[PDB]
Protein backbone atom coordinates (compact mmCIF):
# COMPACT_ATOMS: atom_id res chain seq x y z
CA UNK A 1 0.00 0.00 0.00
CA UNK A 2 0.92 3.69 0.02
CA UNK A 3 3.36 4.68 2.76
CA UNK A 4 2.40 7.96 4.45
CA UNK A 5 4.66 9.68 6.97
CA UNK A 6 4.05 12.33 9.63
CA UNK A 7 6.71 14.40 11.36
CA UNK A 8 7.42 15.27 14.12
CA UNK A 9 5.44 12.79 16.28
CA UNK A 10 5.53 14.99 19.41
CA UNK A 11 5.11 18.72 20.00
CA UNK A 12 4.23 21.22 22.71
CA UNK A 13 2.86 24.75 22.36
CA UNK A 14 1.02 27.02 24.78
CA UNK A 15 -2.52 28.34 24.53
CA UNK A 16 -2.57 31.05 21.88
CA UNK A 17 0.45 29.86 19.89
CA UNK A 18 0.69 28.90 16.21
CA UNK A 19 1.49 25.28 15.31
CA UNK A 20 2.51 23.39 12.17
CA UNK A 21 2.35 19.66 11.43
CA UNK A 22 3.69 18.11 8.22
CA UNK A 23 2.65 14.80 6.66
CA UNK A 24 4.66 13.48 3.71
CA UNK A 25 3.59 11.20 0.87
CA UNK A 26 5.74 8.49 -0.70
CA UNK A 27 3.67 8.61 -3.90
CA UNK A 28 1.75 11.21 -5.89
CA UNK A 29 -1.49 11.96 -4.02
CA UNK A 30 -3.86 14.31 -5.85
CA UNK A 31 -4.68 16.53 -2.86
CA UNK A 32 -6.84 13.67 -1.55
CA UNK A 33 -6.00 13.88 2.15
CA UNK A 34 -7.90 14.68 5.32
CA UNK A 35 -6.91 15.26 8.93
CA UNK A 36 -8.51 13.76 12.03
CA UNK A 37 -8.37 15.02 15.61
CA UNK A 38 -8.64 12.24 18.20
CA UNK A 39 -9.32 13.22 21.79
CA UNK A 40 -8.02 10.63 24.28
CA UNK A 41 -10.32 7.63 24.26
CA UNK A 42 -12.80 8.95 21.70
CA UNK A 43 -13.73 8.49 18.06
CA UNK A 44 -11.41 10.48 15.75
CA UNK A 45 -13.33 13.53 14.59
CA UNK A 46 -12.86 15.01 11.13
CA UNK A 47 -10.88 18.26 10.90
CA UNK A 48 -10.38 19.21 7.23
CA UNK A 49 -10.81 17.47 3.89
CA UNK A 50 -9.44 17.84 0.36
CA UNK A 51 -6.24 19.13 2.08
CA UNK A 52 -7.64 22.68 2.26
CA UNK A 53 -11.41 22.60 2.84
CA UNK A 54 -12.82 23.15 6.32
CA UNK A 55 -15.55 21.04 7.90
CA UNK A 56 -18.43 21.69 10.28
CA UNK A 57 -17.83 21.61 14.01
CA UNK A 58 -14.24 22.80 13.48
CA UNK A 59 -13.24 26.45 14.12
CA UNK A 60 -11.75 28.39 11.22
CA UNK A 61 -8.40 28.28 13.03
CA UNK A 62 -7.47 25.04 11.24
CA UNK A 63 -6.25 25.47 7.66
CA UNK A 64 -4.31 22.84 5.74
CA UNK A 65 -2.35 23.52 2.58
CA UNK A 66 -1.04 21.32 -0.24
CA UNK A 67 2.48 22.32 -1.28
CA UNK A 68 3.25 19.49 -3.69
CA UNK A 69 3.75 15.84 -2.76
CA UNK A 70 3.95 16.96 0.87
CA UNK A 71 1.04 17.98 3.10
CA UNK A 72 0.76 20.23 6.13
CA UNK A 73 -1.68 21.43 8.79
CA UNK A 74 -1.71 24.87 10.41
CA UNK A 75 -3.36 26.11 13.60
CA UNK A 76 -3.55 29.90 13.80
CA UNK A 77 -4.16 29.96 17.57
CA UNK A 78 -3.82 26.92 19.83
CA UNK A 79 -6.60 26.43 22.39
CA UNK A 80 -7.38 23.77 25.03
CA UNK A 81 -9.55 22.08 22.41
CA UNK A 82 -6.40 21.31 20.39
CA UNK A 83 -4.85 18.93 22.94
CA UNK A 84 -5.24 15.69 20.96
CA UNK A 85 -3.51 13.50 18.38
CA UNK A 86 -3.73 14.52 14.72
CA UNK A 87 -3.86 11.93 11.92
CA UNK A 88 -3.11 12.57 8.26
CA UNK A 89 -4.98 10.22 5.88
CA UNK A 90 -4.33 9.44 2.17
CA UNK A 91 -7.30 8.56 -0.05
CA UNK A 92 -5.94 8.47 -3.60
CA UNK A 93 -8.15 5.54 -4.61
CA UNK A 94 -11.76 4.78 -3.63
CA UNK A 95 -11.58 1.75 -1.37
CA UNK A 96 -8.01 2.20 -0.14
CA UNK A 97 -7.17 4.31 2.92
CA UNK A 98 -3.95 4.83 4.85
CA UNK A 99 -3.16 6.85 7.97
CA UNK A 100 -0.03 8.43 9.35
CA UNK A 101 1.56 7.65 12.69
CA UNK A 102 -0.05 10.76 14.17
CA UNK A 103 1.39 13.56 16.28
CA UNK A 104 0.80 14.06 20.01
CA UNK A 105 0.17 17.79 20.45
CA UNK A 106 0.71 18.32 24.16
CA UNK B 1 -32.73 13.09 12.14
CA UNK B 2 -29.05 12.27 12.60
CA UNK B 3 -26.92 9.38 11.34
CA UNK B 4 -26.35 7.36 14.51
CA UNK B 5 -23.64 4.97 13.39
CA UNK B 6 -23.11 2.37 16.11
CA UNK B 7 -21.27 -0.94 16.30
CA UNK B 8 -21.39 -3.94 18.62
CA UNK B 9 -20.57 -7.64 18.87
CA UNK B 10 -16.90 -7.66 19.83
CA UNK B 11 -15.80 -9.83 22.74
CA UNK B 12 -12.88 -11.98 23.82
CA UNK B 13 -11.38 -14.84 21.83
CA UNK B 14 -8.15 -16.83 21.96
CA UNK B 15 -6.00 -16.64 18.81
CA UNK B 16 -7.28 -18.57 15.82
CA UNK B 17 -10.91 -18.00 16.78
CA UNK B 18 -13.71 -16.17 15.02
CA UNK B 19 -16.01 -13.23 15.71
CA UNK B 20 -18.54 -11.09 13.82
CA UNK B 21 -18.38 -7.32 14.22
CA UNK B 22 -21.69 -5.58 13.52
CA UNK B 23 -22.20 -1.95 12.47
CA UNK B 24 -25.77 -0.68 12.78
CA UNK B 25 -26.48 2.40 10.66
CA UNK B 26 -29.39 4.83 10.47
CA UNK B 27 -30.40 8.13 8.94
CA UNK B 28 -29.00 7.37 5.48
CA UNK B 29 -29.35 4.78 2.75
CA UNK B 30 -26.65 2.12 2.92
CA UNK B 31 -26.22 1.79 -0.85
CA UNK B 32 -24.94 5.30 -1.59
CA UNK B 33 -22.00 5.32 0.86
CA UNK B 34 -18.88 3.26 1.42
CA UNK B 35 -18.18 1.63 4.78
CA UNK B 36 -14.66 1.37 6.20
CA UNK B 37 -13.53 -0.49 9.31
CA UNK B 38 -10.60 1.32 10.95
CA UNK B 39 -8.87 -0.23 13.94
CA UNK B 40 -6.63 1.29 16.59
CA UNK B 41 -4.17 -0.67 18.71
CA UNK B 42 -3.83 0.43 22.36
CA UNK B 43 -1.55 3.45 22.37
CA UNK B 44 -0.94 3.45 18.62
CA UNK B 45 -2.09 5.29 15.54
CA UNK B 46 -5.14 4.26 13.57
CA UNK B 47 -4.91 1.62 10.86
CA UNK B 48 -7.21 0.79 7.97
CA UNK B 49 -8.67 -2.72 7.77
CA UNK B 50 -11.22 -3.20 4.98
CA UNK B 51 -14.03 -1.57 3.03
CA UNK B 52 -17.24 -2.56 1.25
CA UNK B 53 -19.83 -0.80 -0.90
CA UNK B 54 -23.28 -2.38 -0.92
CA UNK B 55 -24.35 -1.10 -4.34
CA UNK B 56 -21.24 -2.20 -6.22
CA UNK B 57 -20.29 -5.18 -4.05
CA UNK B 58 -16.67 -4.02 -4.31
CA UNK B 59 -14.67 -5.30 -1.34
CA UNK B 60 -11.07 -4.48 -0.48
CA UNK B 61 -8.84 -5.36 2.45
CA UNK B 62 -5.60 -4.23 4.03
CA UNK B 63 -2.45 -6.22 3.34
CA UNK B 64 -2.10 -7.56 6.88
CA UNK B 65 -5.70 -8.85 6.76
CA UNK B 66 -5.81 -9.88 3.10
CA UNK B 67 -7.14 -13.38 3.71
CA UNK B 68 -8.07 -13.27 7.39
CA UNK B 69 -10.93 -10.76 7.46
CA UNK B 70 -14.24 -10.90 5.61
CA UNK B 71 -16.48 -7.85 5.22
CA UNK B 72 -20.09 -8.25 4.09
CA UNK B 73 -22.93 -5.75 3.68
CA UNK B 74 -26.50 -6.76 4.55
CA UNK B 75 -28.70 -3.99 3.14
CA UNK B 76 -31.87 -5.62 4.51
CA UNK B 77 -30.87 -4.85 8.11
CA UNK B 78 -29.06 -1.65 7.00
CA UNK B 79 -25.81 -2.98 8.46
CA UNK B 80 -22.39 -4.11 7.26
CA UNK B 81 -20.66 -7.03 8.98
CA UNK B 82 -16.96 -7.82 9.35
CA UNK B 83 -16.48 -11.53 10.04
CA UNK B 84 -12.95 -12.09 11.34
CA UNK B 85 -11.11 -15.41 11.37
CA UNK B 86 -7.68 -16.60 12.50
CA UNK B 87 -7.29 -13.79 15.01
CA UNK B 88 -3.86 -13.24 16.54
CA UNK B 89 -2.27 -11.10 19.23
CA UNK B 90 -1.77 -8.02 17.05
CA UNK B 91 -5.52 -7.77 16.37
CA UNK B 92 -6.22 -6.68 19.97
CA UNK B 93 -7.06 -3.21 18.66
CA UNK B 94 -10.35 -1.36 19.05
CA UNK B 95 -12.29 -1.41 15.78
CA UNK B 96 -14.36 1.45 14.36
CA UNK B 97 -17.05 1.73 11.72
CA UNK B 98 -16.73 4.68 9.35
CA UNK B 99 -18.76 6.05 6.45
CA UNK B 100 -17.30 8.17 3.66
CA UNK B 101 -18.79 11.60 3.17
CA UNK B 102 -20.05 12.55 -0.26
CA UNK B 103 -20.70 16.33 -0.17
CA UNK B 104 -20.42 19.21 2.27
CA UNK B 105 -19.12 21.92 -0.07
CA UNK B 106 -17.00 19.68 -2.33
CA UNK B 107 -16.41 15.99 -2.99
CA UNK B 108 -14.41 15.02 0.10
CA UNK B 109 -12.71 11.85 -1.06
CA UNK B 110 -12.36 9.35 1.74
CA UNK B 111 -12.97 11.65 4.68
CA UNK B 112 -14.82 9.17 6.94
CA UNK B 113 -17.36 11.71 8.17
CA UNK B 114 -19.07 9.63 10.85
CA UNK B 115 -17.39 7.24 13.28
CA UNK B 116 -18.95 4.70 15.60
CA UNK B 117 -18.33 4.31 19.31
CA UNK B 118 -15.68 1.62 18.76
CA UNK B 119 -15.75 -2.01 19.88
CA UNK B 120 -12.94 -3.59 21.89
CA UNK B 121 -11.73 -6.97 20.59
CA UNK B 122 -9.34 -8.59 23.05
CA UNK B 123 -7.41 -11.66 21.87
CA UNK B 124 -5.79 -13.46 24.79
CA UNK B 125 -5.79 -17.12 25.86
CA UNK C 1 -4.40 5.25 -19.84
CA UNK C 2 -8.18 5.14 -20.09
CA UNK C 3 -10.05 7.46 -22.42
CA UNK C 4 -12.40 10.20 -21.23
CA UNK C 5 -14.68 12.29 -23.43
CA UNK C 6 -15.26 15.97 -22.67
CA UNK C 7 -17.16 18.77 -24.38
CA UNK C 8 -16.93 22.45 -23.47
CA UNK C 9 -19.68 25.01 -23.78
CA UNK C 10 -18.74 28.00 -25.98
CA UNK C 11 -18.73 29.89 -22.70
CA UNK C 12 -15.94 27.69 -21.33
CA UNK C 13 -17.10 28.47 -17.79
CA UNK C 14 -18.92 25.10 -17.76
CA UNK C 15 -17.84 21.71 -19.09
CA UNK C 16 -18.90 18.05 -19.06
CA UNK C 17 -16.88 14.84 -18.83
CA UNK C 18 -18.14 11.38 -19.79
CA UNK C 19 -16.78 7.86 -19.81
CA UNK C 20 -18.37 6.69 -23.06
CA UNK C 21 -20.39 8.42 -25.77
CA UNK C 22 -22.42 5.30 -26.69
CA UNK C 23 -24.51 3.36 -24.18
CA UNK C 24 -25.52 -0.28 -24.68
CA UNK C 25 -28.97 -1.62 -23.83
CA UNK C 26 -29.11 -5.27 -22.72
CA UNK C 27 -32.89 -5.58 -23.26
CA UNK C 28 -33.30 -5.58 -19.48
CA UNK C 29 -30.87 -2.88 -18.25
CA UNK C 30 -29.03 0.18 -19.56
CA UNK C 31 -25.60 1.17 -18.32
CA UNK C 32 -25.92 4.47 -16.44
CA UNK C 33 -24.60 7.89 -17.36
CA UNK C 34 -21.48 8.41 -15.25
CA UNK C 35 -20.54 12.00 -16.01
CA UNK C 36 -19.17 14.93 -14.03
CA UNK C 37 -19.71 18.64 -14.67
CA UNK C 38 -17.05 21.23 -13.84
CA UNK C 39 -17.46 24.99 -13.41
CA UNK C 40 -14.38 26.96 -12.37
CA UNK C 41 -15.97 30.15 -10.91
CA UNK C 42 -19.21 28.51 -9.69
CA UNK C 43 -20.68 31.17 -12.02
CA UNK C 44 -21.40 33.84 -9.38
CA UNK C 45 -22.46 31.13 -6.85
CA UNK C 46 -26.18 32.05 -7.04
CA UNK C 47 -26.88 29.43 -9.66
CA UNK C 48 -27.45 25.68 -9.65
CA UNK C 49 -25.68 23.58 -12.29
CA UNK C 50 -28.53 21.47 -13.60
CA UNK C 51 -27.69 18.70 -16.05
CA UNK C 52 -30.79 17.54 -17.91
CA UNK C 53 -31.20 14.41 -20.04
CA UNK C 54 -33.97 14.30 -22.64
CA UNK C 55 -35.07 11.57 -25.06
CA UNK C 56 -37.32 13.16 -27.67
CA UNK C 57 -38.87 12.07 -30.94
CA UNK C 58 -38.20 14.26 -33.96
CA UNK C 59 -39.96 14.93 -37.24
CA UNK C 60 -39.80 17.55 -39.98
CA UNK C 61 -36.92 19.97 -39.44
CA UNK C 62 -33.55 20.33 -37.76
CA UNK C 63 -33.64 24.06 -38.61
CA UNK C 64 -35.35 24.98 -35.26
CA UNK C 65 -38.42 26.31 -37.13
CA UNK C 66 -42.02 25.28 -36.39
CA UNK C 67 -43.35 23.57 -39.56
CA UNK C 68 -43.45 19.90 -38.57
CA UNK C 69 -40.69 20.23 -35.96
CA UNK C 70 -43.43 21.14 -33.46
CA UNK C 71 -43.45 17.36 -32.88
CA UNK C 72 -40.47 17.57 -30.51
CA UNK C 73 -41.90 14.99 -28.12
CA UNK C 74 -39.88 14.38 -24.95
CA UNK C 75 -40.48 10.71 -24.21
CA UNK C 76 -38.28 10.91 -21.10
CA UNK C 77 -36.70 13.68 -19.03
CA UNK C 78 -34.70 13.87 -15.81
CA UNK C 79 -33.27 16.83 -13.92
CA UNK C 80 -30.31 15.75 -11.81
CA UNK C 81 -28.72 18.74 -10.07
CA UNK C 82 -25.11 18.98 -8.95
CA UNK C 83 -24.45 22.13 -6.88
CA UNK C 84 -25.96 22.08 -4.25
CA UNK C 85 -25.53 18.29 -4.31
CA UNK C 86 -28.94 17.30 -2.80
CA UNK C 87 -29.21 14.87 0.16
CA UNK C 88 -27.23 11.71 -0.71
CA UNK C 89 -26.58 10.46 -4.25
CA UNK C 90 -28.28 7.61 -6.14
CA UNK C 91 -25.52 5.01 -5.54
CA UNK C 92 -21.90 5.97 -4.77
CA UNK C 93 -19.80 7.67 -7.45
CA UNK C 94 -18.13 5.15 -9.71
CA UNK C 95 -14.35 4.80 -9.80
CA UNK C 96 -14.24 6.65 -13.13
CA UNK C 97 -16.02 9.65 -11.62
CA UNK C 98 -13.68 9.51 -8.63
CA UNK C 99 -10.57 9.62 -10.80
CA UNK C 100 -12.17 12.48 -12.73
CA UNK C 101 -12.70 14.35 -9.45
CA UNK C 102 -9.07 13.64 -8.56
CA UNK C 103 -7.66 14.93 -11.85
CA UNK C 104 -9.90 18.00 -11.40
CA UNK C 105 -10.27 20.39 -8.50
CA UNK C 106 -13.04 20.76 -5.95
CA UNK C 107 -15.10 22.65 -8.56
CA UNK C 108 -16.29 19.42 -10.23
CA UNK C 109 -19.61 17.83 -9.26
CA UNK C 110 -20.81 14.37 -10.35
CA UNK C 111 -24.18 13.56 -11.86
CA UNK C 112 -25.87 10.19 -12.31
CA UNK C 113 -28.68 8.99 -14.57
CA UNK C 114 -30.57 5.79 -15.29
CA UNK C 115 -32.69 5.14 -18.38
CA UNK C 116 -35.65 2.72 -18.24
CA UNK C 117 -35.29 -0.03 -20.83
CA UNK C 118 -38.68 0.69 -22.43
CA UNK C 119 -37.24 3.73 -24.26
CA UNK C 120 -36.41 3.53 -27.99
CA UNK C 121 -32.95 2.93 -29.35
CA UNK C 122 -31.27 5.99 -30.84
CA UNK C 123 -32.11 5.79 -34.55
CA UNK C 124 -32.59 8.43 -37.24
CA UNK C 125 -33.74 8.35 -40.86
CA UNK C 126 -33.03 10.57 -43.86
CA UNK C 127 -35.31 10.45 -46.82
CA UNK C 128 -33.96 10.00 -50.32
CA UNK C 129 -33.32 13.11 -52.42
CA UNK C 130 -35.90 14.36 -52.53
CA UNK C 131 -38.41 11.68 -51.58
CA UNK C 132 -41.11 13.90 -50.27
CA UNK C 133 -40.22 13.21 -46.63
CA UNK C 134 -38.59 14.87 -43.64
CA UNK C 135 -35.75 14.18 -41.24
CA UNK C 136 -36.68 12.40 -38.02
CA UNK C 137 -35.10 10.43 -35.22
CA UNK C 138 -34.93 9.71 -31.50
CA UNK C 139 -31.91 11.50 -30.04
CA UNK C 140 -30.66 11.53 -26.45
CA UNK C 141 -29.36 14.93 -25.35
CA UNK C 142 -27.41 16.04 -22.28
CA UNK C 143 -27.79 19.73 -21.43
CA UNK C 144 -25.57 20.80 -18.54
CA UNK C 145 -26.47 24.41 -17.77
CA UNK C 146 -26.08 26.67 -14.76
CA UNK C 147 -29.20 28.50 -13.61
CA UNK C 148 -31.08 29.53 -10.50
CA UNK C 149 -33.93 27.09 -11.26
CA UNK C 150 -35.04 24.35 -13.65
CA UNK C 151 -37.43 26.47 -15.72
CA UNK C 152 -34.98 29.35 -16.19
CA UNK C 153 -34.36 30.47 -19.77
CA UNK C 154 -31.80 27.93 -20.96
CA UNK C 155 -29.66 29.19 -23.84
CA UNK C 156 -26.91 27.70 -25.98
CA UNK C 157 -24.19 30.25 -25.20
CA UNK C 158 -23.89 29.14 -21.56
CA UNK C 159 -25.32 25.60 -21.89
CA UNK C 160 -23.37 22.66 -23.27
CA UNK C 161 -25.43 20.18 -25.30
CA UNK C 162 -24.13 16.78 -26.37
CA UNK C 163 -25.81 13.76 -27.94
CA UNK C 164 -25.72 10.17 -26.66
CA UNK C 165 -26.54 7.01 -28.61
CA UNK C 166 -28.59 4.26 -26.96
CA UNK C 167 -27.71 1.15 -28.94
CA UNK C 168 -29.38 -2.21 -28.29
CA UNK C 169 -27.85 -5.65 -27.78
CA UNK C 170 -29.39 -9.09 -27.30
CA UNK C 171 -27.81 -12.53 -26.82
CA UNK C 172 -27.13 -14.79 -29.80
CA UNK C 173 -29.99 -17.13 -28.96
CA UNK C 174 -29.68 -20.49 -30.79
CA UNK C 175 -33.12 -20.16 -32.36
CA UNK C 176 -34.49 -22.41 -35.09
CA UNK C 177 -33.28 -21.77 -38.62
CA UNK C 178 -35.53 -19.09 -40.17
CA UNK C 179 -36.69 -21.31 -43.04
CA UNK C 180 -38.60 -19.85 -45.99
CA UNK C 181 -40.01 -22.15 -48.69
CA UNK C 182 -42.33 -21.56 -51.63
CA UNK C 183 -43.78 -23.63 -54.46
CA UNK C 184 -44.93 -21.95 -57.67
CA UNK C 185 -47.36 -23.70 -60.00
CA UNK C 186 -47.82 -22.43 -63.55
CA UNK C 187 -50.96 -22.12 -65.66
CA UNK C 188 -49.23 -24.03 -68.48
CA UNK C 189 -47.17 -26.39 -66.31
CA UNK C 190 -49.61 -29.34 -66.34
CA UNK C 191 -49.08 -29.97 -62.60
CA UNK C 192 -45.35 -29.13 -62.70
CA UNK C 193 -43.72 -26.45 -60.60
CA UNK C 194 -40.57 -24.58 -59.59
CA UNK C 195 -39.35 -25.57 -56.15
CA UNK C 196 -37.21 -23.29 -54.00
CA UNK C 197 -35.77 -23.27 -50.49
CA UNK C 198 -33.83 -20.87 -48.27
CA UNK C 199 -32.63 -20.62 -44.67
CA UNK C 200 -30.21 -18.48 -42.66
CA UNK C 201 -27.58 -20.16 -40.50
CA UNK C 202 -28.47 -17.91 -37.55
CA UNK C 203 -31.49 -15.84 -36.57
CA UNK C 204 -29.67 -12.84 -35.05
CA UNK C 205 -26.61 -11.07 -36.41
CA UNK C 206 -24.36 -8.24 -35.28
CA UNK C 207 -23.22 -5.23 -37.28
CA UNK C 208 -20.66 -6.18 -39.90
CA UNK C 209 -21.24 -9.89 -39.30
CA UNK C 210 -21.68 -11.65 -42.66
CA UNK C 211 -25.01 -13.36 -43.31
CA UNK C 212 -25.09 -16.87 -44.78
CA UNK C 213 -28.23 -17.89 -46.65
CA UNK C 214 -28.89 -21.47 -47.70
CA UNK C 215 -30.42 -22.07 -51.12
CA UNK C 216 -31.98 -25.21 -52.57
CA UNK C 217 -33.65 -25.39 -55.99
CA UNK C 218 -35.07 -28.27 -58.00
CA UNK C 219 -36.76 -27.64 -61.35
CA UNK C 220 -39.70 -29.66 -62.66
CA UNK C 221 -41.16 -27.22 -65.20
CA UNK C 222 -39.87 -26.59 -68.73
CA UNK C 223 -38.60 -23.12 -67.73
CA UNK C 224 -34.94 -22.41 -66.93
CA UNK C 225 -33.77 -19.80 -64.43
CA UNK C 226 -31.42 -17.25 -66.00
CA UNK C 227 -30.07 -15.63 -62.83
CA UNK C 228 -30.82 -15.26 -59.13
CA UNK C 229 -30.90 -12.27 -56.80
CA UNK C 230 -30.15 -11.62 -53.13
CA UNK C 231 -31.09 -8.51 -51.15
CA UNK C 232 -31.37 -7.41 -47.53
CA UNK C 233 -33.77 -4.51 -48.12
CA UNK C 234 -34.68 -2.56 -44.99
CA UNK C 235 -38.26 -2.17 -43.76
CA UNK C 236 -38.61 1.13 -41.91
CA UNK C 237 -41.91 2.62 -40.78
CA UNK C 238 -42.64 6.06 -39.34
CA UNK C 239 -45.45 5.12 -36.98
CA UNK C 240 -45.97 8.52 -35.31
CA UNK C 241 -47.95 11.18 -37.19
CA UNK C 242 -46.81 9.75 -40.54
CA UNK C 243 -47.21 6.65 -42.69
CA UNK C 244 -43.94 6.66 -44.65
CA UNK C 245 -43.03 3.02 -45.37
CA UNK C 246 -39.44 3.35 -46.55
CA UNK C 247 -38.17 0.33 -48.47
CA UNK C 248 -34.58 1.04 -49.51
CA UNK C 249 -32.55 -2.04 -50.54
CA UNK C 250 -29.51 -1.27 -48.39
CA UNK C 251 -27.46 -4.17 -49.75
CA UNK C 252 -27.90 -6.37 -52.82
CA UNK C 253 -25.71 -8.79 -54.75
CA UNK C 254 -26.08 -10.36 -58.19
CA UNK C 255 -24.80 -13.81 -59.12
CA UNK C 256 -25.69 -15.61 -62.34
CA UNK C 257 -26.43 -19.31 -61.95
CA UNK C 258 -28.61 -21.41 -64.23
CA UNK C 259 -30.83 -24.45 -63.64
CA UNK C 260 -32.45 -26.23 -66.59
CA UNK C 261 -35.58 -28.39 -66.35
CA UNK C 262 -35.18 -31.58 -64.30
CA UNK C 263 -32.13 -30.16 -62.51
CA UNK C 264 -31.48 -29.62 -58.80
CA UNK C 265 -29.09 -27.10 -57.27
CA UNK C 266 -28.22 -26.13 -53.69
CA UNK C 267 -25.68 -23.60 -52.44
CA UNK C 268 -24.79 -21.05 -49.76
CA UNK C 269 -24.45 -17.30 -50.32
CA UNK C 270 -22.71 -14.71 -48.15
CA UNK C 271 -23.99 -11.15 -47.77
CA UNK C 272 -22.84 -8.27 -45.55
CA UNK C 273 -25.34 -5.51 -44.73
CA UNK C 274 -22.97 -2.58 -44.23
CA UNK C 275 -23.52 1.16 -44.00
CA UNK C 276 -20.09 2.28 -45.22
CA UNK C 277 -20.62 0.42 -48.50
CA UNK C 278 -23.22 3.05 -49.51
CA UNK C 279 -22.90 6.19 -47.37
CA UNK C 280 -25.88 7.74 -49.16
CA UNK C 281 -29.12 9.01 -47.63
CA UNK C 282 -31.06 6.64 -49.93
CA UNK C 283 -34.15 6.93 -47.71
CA UNK C 284 -32.93 4.38 -45.15
CA UNK C 285 -32.69 4.26 -41.36
CA UNK C 286 -29.51 4.83 -39.35
CA UNK C 287 -28.47 4.39 -35.73
CA UNK C 288 -26.89 7.86 -35.86
CA UNK C 289 -26.54 10.86 -38.11
CA UNK C 290 -24.77 9.76 -41.29
CA UNK C 291 -22.47 12.80 -41.19
CA UNK C 292 -19.94 10.72 -39.22
CA UNK C 293 -18.70 7.18 -39.79
CA UNK C 294 -19.05 5.87 -36.22
CA UNK C 295 -22.62 4.90 -37.19
CA UNK C 296 -24.07 1.79 -38.82
CA UNK C 297 -27.45 0.57 -40.00
CA UNK C 298 -30.26 1.03 -37.50
CA UNK C 299 -30.59 -1.89 -35.11
CA UNK C 300 -33.84 -3.81 -35.50
CA UNK C 301 -36.38 -2.64 -32.93
CA UNK C 302 -37.76 -5.11 -30.41
CA UNK C 303 -41.46 -4.43 -29.82
CA UNK C 304 -41.29 -5.48 -26.13
CA UNK C 305 -44.51 -4.30 -24.42
CA UNK C 306 -45.84 -1.22 -22.67
CA UNK C 307 -48.34 0.03 -25.26
CA UNK C 308 -46.26 -1.30 -28.19
CA UNK C 309 -44.27 1.27 -30.22
CA UNK C 310 -46.72 3.56 -32.06
CA UNK C 311 -45.81 6.66 -30.02
CA UNK C 312 -42.43 5.29 -28.87
CA UNK C 313 -40.35 5.99 -31.97
CA UNK C 314 -39.79 4.52 -35.40
CA UNK C 315 -39.38 0.81 -36.10
CA UNK C 316 -36.90 -0.90 -38.42
CA UNK C 317 -36.96 -4.55 -39.50
CA UNK C 318 -34.66 -6.48 -41.82
CA UNK C 319 -35.16 -9.56 -43.97
CA UNK C 320 -33.16 -11.30 -46.69
CA UNK C 321 -35.18 -11.56 -49.88
CA UNK C 322 -34.05 -13.87 -52.68
CA UNK C 323 -35.74 -14.39 -56.03
CA UNK C 324 -35.33 -16.35 -59.25
CA UNK C 325 -35.37 -14.72 -62.68
CA UNK C 326 -36.95 -17.57 -64.62
CA UNK C 327 -36.70 -17.35 -68.41
CA UNK C 328 -40.18 -16.03 -69.27
CA UNK C 329 -43.22 -16.07 -67.02
CA UNK C 330 -42.32 -15.41 -63.39
CA UNK C 331 -40.24 -13.61 -60.79
CA UNK C 332 -40.77 -15.99 -57.87
CA UNK C 333 -39.39 -14.50 -54.65
CA UNK C 334 -38.80 -15.40 -50.99
CA UNK C 335 -38.51 -13.55 -47.67
CA UNK C 336 -36.41 -14.54 -44.62
CA UNK C 337 -36.96 -12.25 -41.62
CA UNK C 338 -34.19 -11.80 -39.06
CA UNK C 339 -32.94 -9.21 -36.57
CA UNK C 340 -29.77 -7.11 -36.53
CA UNK C 341 -28.11 -5.58 -33.48
CA UNK C 342 -25.02 -3.81 -32.20
CA UNK C 343 -22.25 -6.33 -31.42
CA UNK C 344 -21.59 -6.63 -27.69
CA UNK C 345 -3.71 2.26 -12.61
CA UNK C 346 -2.61 4.90 -15.12
CA UNK C 347 -3.95 8.43 -15.58
CA UNK C 348 -6.73 9.51 -17.96
CA UNK C 349 -6.59 10.80 -21.54
CA UNK C 350 -9.01 13.57 -22.50
CA UNK C 351 -10.53 12.59 -25.82
CA UNK C 352 -12.74 15.24 -27.38
CA UNK C 353 -16.48 14.74 -27.86
CA UNK C 354 -16.19 15.61 -31.56
CA UNK C 355 -17.71 12.82 -33.66
CA UNK C 356 -14.96 12.41 -36.25
CA UNK C 357 -15.87 11.93 -39.90
CA UNK C 358 -14.66 12.11 -43.50
CA UNK C 359 -16.02 15.01 -45.55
Amino acid sequence: DIQMTQSPSSLSASVGDRVTITCRASQSVSSAVAWYQQKPGKAPKLLIYSASSLYSGVPSRFSGSRSGTDFTLTISSLQPEDFATYYCQQSKYDGLITFGQGTKVA
Amino acid sequence: SEVQLVESGGGLVQPGGSLRLSCAASGFNFSSSYIHWVRQAPGKGLEWVASISSYYGYTSYADSVKGRFTISADTSKNTAYLQMNSLRAEDTAVYYCARQGYYYNSYMQGALDYWGQGTLVTVSS
Amino acid sequence: GTRVFKKSSPNCKLTVYLGKRDFVDHLDKVDPVDGVVLVDPDYLKDRKVFVTLTCAFRYGREDLDVLGLSFRKDLFIATYQAFPPMPNPPRPPTRLQDRLLKKLGQHAHPFFFTIPQNLPCSVTLQPGPEDTGKACGVDFEIRAFCAKSIEEKSHKRNSVRLIIRKVQFAPETPGPQPSAETTRHFLMSDRRSLHLEASLDKELYYHGEPLNVNVHVTNNSAKTVKKIRVSVRQYADICLFSTAQYKCPVAQLEQDDQVSPSSTFCKVYTITPLLSDNREKRGLALDGQLKHEDTNLASSTIVKEGANKEVLGILVSYRVKVKLVVSRGGDVSVELPFVLMHPKDDDIVFEDFARLRLK
